[PDB]
């Protein structure tokens, strides 16, 4: 069901049931809870951290992630592992940082061109951008939380694709992303309970700026 | 007061990826 | 009527240990639903349904000479039954209501008493029970108590539950089927034709693109943990390896490299490329055999495939 | 009294099989409620309320000629009727309670015997069971215990469930109520005119801009997951297109422009613009038909509409 | 039927106390389970499944002269029996159900009667009743009332359940089947040979690599609680010391050096290195004894091994 | 059956008050057990086990000379007995199940009649009933419902139940023991030996090191609740003054210096020095009696030790 | 046997309604406890313990002369009732179970028959109900259902309840005690001395420092819902005012300076100072009268005290 | 698991309204 | 609704000594 591998070589499957969680831009996230048995004893007394899962909604949809956290529990006479895990098109990213500190003014294809140096993904525009100017760079920070603020100066939506090479990423930066879908909802075909939220203790009709 | 804890553990599990 | 017990190491069956019972009686399984109900829609939506466990029931009591020595067999009893170790179950009856026959009072011709003061109506060897069907079922025993009604006589209540799937796994591989060597195990619920070596029997076939199953069980082999097994010999060598099957889902295997002569061990949701050292990276899918006719499918005709499965009954 | 079972894939039938069956009961559906109780208010208010589940009850049991048999005809049992996979029930009801018919005990004129040890009472063709309606139920089984009353006869308890819809779906769609070409499938219960061709059995009109639809069905069909189904050739160019109905909320279809000997088939909640390519962004309400007089109401008088759909009852 | 219960500091027993019972049943041992249903998979995962308590219910009721002494009769089961302190019961059966005998009505050959008024069926000394069985329980006291039928005779239901451990602790340990010097506490549930000196008697082996041993008990000793204690002079000098026990785990003392004539007391979960001072930091690991054969292998030829240990029944 | 009640200020008797009853039922203490289970191992440790409550029931019925009386009998009932008030509950029994004794039928030696109508079988002094036993029990009511039988016939369920500390208290102290000046208070349910000044009844000791107690109370009187009060001269001077005792703890008073003549009056987890400005941050430990021989021992020679307590039940 | 309602604005009587009842059955009161187990101590604490509700059931039938006034009947009784308005009950008994007396079959001295068809037996004025007790209870009704024996007679099974106070309010205050001027409302449920004027009777009281009361009451008025309420002209002049109070507190009044003359209205917990403007900041204290005897001390000697209160009962 | 989400939800609603 | 304060009020008891 899910295939799981070490960081250098061979797949295992095991069956699980998986708990995935999608942004538009913030970080994705899944969840899940294996246990021994007869199976899968193999596996999991054999896991170590940032063990690469994949293999997700079946032979489709081969988007890659990582294991970070590892809980292991012991129930009865066997054990469950509760686990975590990232994408690497976002893992990668927090792999690598950047000590020379990006200062002065910035075009966006030269600043997410600085910053995906070595980790081989790609990124492109779509639309005319405007360029401004980063005061400070983070020498210190991670290559993800510049992408945080560069997609905060400029960009200010993003989706990553897995094309179709391999180890490849393509990060279609945009403002508003959004793609047309020919599905829909309503109340009594596909919404169970609506929660209407109208939020404003923080609101405006007009406004300063300087 | 046995309630606390559940809560706050899956807080410290949301803390990890939430952020980009 | 015997409540006979594999378990893992021996054998073990009540009326030999001076246990009669007095029925058994099997449930059937426990069908979970998962539905999910629409806010304002008179209908609500099946998730699922799904069986869950085959509670068994079986009352037994005993009768022994003296009062002491009901301490003794209650305690043999739960020594002998009471095992969360997962246990085989395999369920007896008898072909007839027997009562004792005719004799003649001349001083002659008395009547036989078991070791248990009982009249003995089985006087020939065709009298006593049989392995009513040729299943078992993986089973674990619940909470009983014990009153003794008068005399020697004393109760007993056992709860039997399913252990791992709920389902009445039939004993035997069907290649004792194939090959007719092992005797016993195969009782008249499966219909079974005759004509061994011929259709509906065989599980071993040579040279083939494509090819017939007669999968007698009623009840589906989706599951994993039942012991569907397949082994081919693919015949002719190839980079990629689809096939594809009836009643369940399509099979690859592309990314690595096979040869003609090299053989596939294909377990349940599992590949050893050569019998070791599984590859089993290539489009997790696992078959599922139904009922009847299961026709596969291949794409380069096997010079041999062979599969050894276990029926299981609903 | 027979309880037919069509699943996917077969029908089935108890007293084929030696099953008896004592009778059968039909509960109504469990109406939950969505009641809020105003805090200092002698009177709450009413959310909602909506039907669930239609949980049918069937005791049959079944004798056979020896006790050993019990058990296989038992496992025939649960192999033939518990099943997840959701079947469609159809009940079966007799027209009187048949006795034996006079004869003579002349050597001659004896009595018939069935495969079960009981006296055939069905003289003539006219005597056993008929679909007593021309419906079904969507059905799916819950729990049973099998208690053994002595000799080789024993009883059961099904305890079946409504799947989806707590409804009771006739079978057959409303077309073969236009075209009068299956036979069956149309009892009393629905009170149907005999003008075949005239109003009140046709869906299939022309070159109007308003008409008449009488559906038949007490319980109403607003639910998706009926088979509601409309198809119209639009007859009339147009930019946007608005049709109303009555029990049921207006429709429009705006923004897309369309031809006049196009067609749109009208599914629940979905529209195909020319049967593929759905274009079901415009105007997102589907009808609802309740009963009787369901009057439509176009704008540019299409040169045909006609729509199947299946009745439903409470 | 008297219930004797050996008190830390006391023994009685209740028909020494004016209590008669009616009778002793003794429940099995509630199996607490620990499953895991998988979320959409026909079958539930065992994680664990374990013996828990074993609930003794003993009703026992009372005569007196007068219905005044009943009230100083009830305190004095009350004082006598409700103990939280975990007391060791032991059950006690009759070989017959004895009657009067014949006698002769000829002034002469009275019957007696009891210090309670009833018939005194015990004529001789061996009438009366027996510790039926070597074993005990440990036993603590659940909530009584006490009904008062008429006259002088009340009842009383005592409800007791087990304390630490759900089994049948052989009374006397495994040594006092070695030395055959304590009489008693050796019943034939336990299946023993009579060869003392023999195998499956002894405990006690001198100058082996491997040996045998046969625990008679039919539930395991794998928990430590159990009185499981071993010793064993060491035989030969060594740095590391490995021995190997099947129905159990490995077992490795490395990292302390040893010497050959000290000895090892290996207690349950625990290490004396020479008696005190407990050296137990080396691969903590407790061996388990199931039944039957239990074959150790040492890996230096020990001159000394001996162990007693408790049996303990299901 | 006459249920006597001593509240604080008063005494009450049900019986005097029209209010016979039919019967007095005592429940033992409710054992509440504190287990826990280890995860995987066939057995659960004790934490705990402890005492808590003795729910006594008291069904009382009453009849009146006419109906409306009833109501007044009634509330008298409630006002006289539910009292959250912790009362002190005295059990009381008959010696025998009087009868009417013989007379004669010559217009004389008539039939006497109680206040209420009913036969009063008790004609001597000697007839009436008897406080059972020399004890307690500190209690409170729960709720009643009154059915009305026919005629002035009621019945009441009175439901009471223990107040701080599940025992049979003891009336009177053990001084009163000592000094035979009180009389009742002592009743055979205590094994009490008649030699007054002999071992066993003595609890006034002069001038020793070591001496000996027999606490005839079977329950221990480890709970301070209980009013266990020792008073003691010193006898020698001392820095320092340790005393041990059996079935108890070790008791030290180190810190404080103390005097010969000096007293010290140690109530149940507290010390006067000197009978006023309580000197109780030495070793704070109670002692505990819990039956039969109860050993002490002093270490220097008191010249004077007495205690008084009371005698607890189960 | 009438079950009078005083509601507010009115007074009502069933059984001149055509409603007989069968009885009225008065719960006492449910007493909620407030324990606290302390962890490992053979004991619990009470935190408290408290009276709450008296449940009241009361069962009326009733006949009419024909099928369809069922309805109307049923519908009074409803509208008669059931009101959530806090309504006052007042029981109501027989003194004795009336029969037809003696007459004489000449054509004369006939039977009378009620409005209802029953045949009356209260020939004479004296023959009537009565309102067996002085006092009232604050009630409100819970649901009934109304099963119709035949004929016309039908059942109904009504479940009162207390509102505020479980207990048993006396009608009529301390003051028509003092002023006898108020006939009936003093039932002799209260033990009250005929000495009017005497003492135990009155409450008011002249130019005393220190006086007596005797509150008739068996349950005490603490609680200030209860119409406890003093009004005292205070005599002599002050600054300070305290005074003390016998199964109470003790009461200040500081701070404020008051006159002679001055009047002061003590309602519970709250002090009107002349009557209005309430001054109730000085020692927020309320008082307590138990039973019998509740002896005040003032400081001054009051030129006048009186209070008036309401007497409650358990 | 189910339970962190009903206090947080409580908790941002007093998040309005808490300040002067 | 009920719940929050339970959580808060154990949050509060732990903020006494959490801190060198």
């Amino acid at each position: 069901t899910i295939t799981i591998k070490p960081p250098k070589g061979n797949g295992a499957p095991v069956p699980v049931e998986t708990t995935l969680v999608k942004k538009v831009n913030a970080d994705g996230v899944l969840t899940f809870d294996i246990l021994e048995n007869k199976y899968t004893y193999e596996v999991i007394n054999a896991i170590g951290k940032r063990w690469i899962v994949s293999h997700v909604e079946g032979e489709n949809d081969k988007k890659e992630y990582v294991i970070t956290v590892i809980d292991r529990k012991s129930e009865g006479d066997r054990q469950l592992v509760e686990c975590t895990a990232r994408e690497i098109p976002i893992d990668k990213l927090m792999i690598d940082r950047i000590y020379v500190n990006v200062t002065g003014s910035f075009t966006v294809e030269r600043y997410f061109n600085i910053v995906f140096q070595g980790t081989g993904m790609l990124f492109e525009v779509e639309g005319k951008v405007k360029s401004s100017k980063f005061e400070n760079g983070g020498e210190g920070d991670t290559r993800l939380e510049m992408f945080k603020k560069g997609l905060e100066h400029f960009g200010l939506e993003y989706k990553i694709t897995y094309d179709k090479k391999k180890d490849r990423y393509k990060f279609v930066l945009t403002p508003f992303a959004n793609q047309k879908a020919s599905y829909f909802i309503s109340d009594e075909v596909n919404a169970n309970a609506i929660k209407l939220e109208e939020d404003a203790s923080d609101f405006a009709t007009f406004i300063r700026g300087y | 007061d046995a309630l606390t804890s559940i809560v706050n553990g899956r807080n410290a599990k949301r803390n990890s990826e939430y952020y980009l | 009527d015997i409540e006979l017990t594999k378990k893992d190491g021996t054998v073990i069956k009540l009326s030999e240990y001076g246990f009669i019972v007095n029925d058994i009686v099997i449930d059937s399984m426990q069908i979970n639903t998962k539905y999910q109900d629409k806010e304002n829609m008179n209908g609500r939506i099946l998730m699922g349904s799904n069986y869950i466990s085959r509670d068994i029931v079986v009352p037994c009591f005993c009768k022994v000479k003296n009062r002491s020595d009901i301490a003794y067999m209650r305690d043999m009893l739960y020594s002998l039954t009471t095992d969360i170790e997962p246990m085989y179950l395999r369920e007896i009856r008898r072909k007839e209501e027997l009562n004792y026959r005719f004799t003649q009072p001349t001083s002659d011709d008395y009547v036989k008493l078991d070791k248990n003061n009982f009249p003995d109506y089985e006087y020939s060897r065709h009298d006593q029970q049989i392995y009513v069907n040729g299943k078992q079922y993986k089973v674990i025993f619940n909470g009983v108590i014990n009153p003794k009604q008068k005399g020697n006589k004393v109760s007993f209540e056992l709860k039997f539950e399913t252990t791992e799937l709920p389902y009445g796994e039939s004993i035997g591989t069907s290649l004792e089927l194939e090959e007719n060597k092992k005797v016993g195990l195969w009782s008249f619920d499966f219909n079974i034709d005759w004509h061994a070596g011929g259709d509906k029997r065989k599980y071993t076939f040579e040279n083939l693109s494509k090819g017939t199953v007669y999968y007698h069980g009623s009840a589906p082999n989706d599951q994993f943990n039942m012991y569907k097994k397949i082994t081919i010999i693919l015949g002719e060598d190839t980079e990629s390896f689809v096939w594809n099957l009836t009643h369940a889902e399509i099979m690859k295997i592309e990314g690595i490299k096979l040869k003609a002569g090299d053989r596939i061990v294909y377990d349940s949701f599992r590949v050893y490329k050569n019998g070791v050292e599984i590859s089993t990276e290539t489009n997790i899918s696992q078959p599922k055999f139904k009922y009847g006719a299961n026709k596969f499918e291949f794409n380069q005709t096997v010079q041999k495939v062979q599969f050894d499965l276990k029926f299981y009954y609903k």
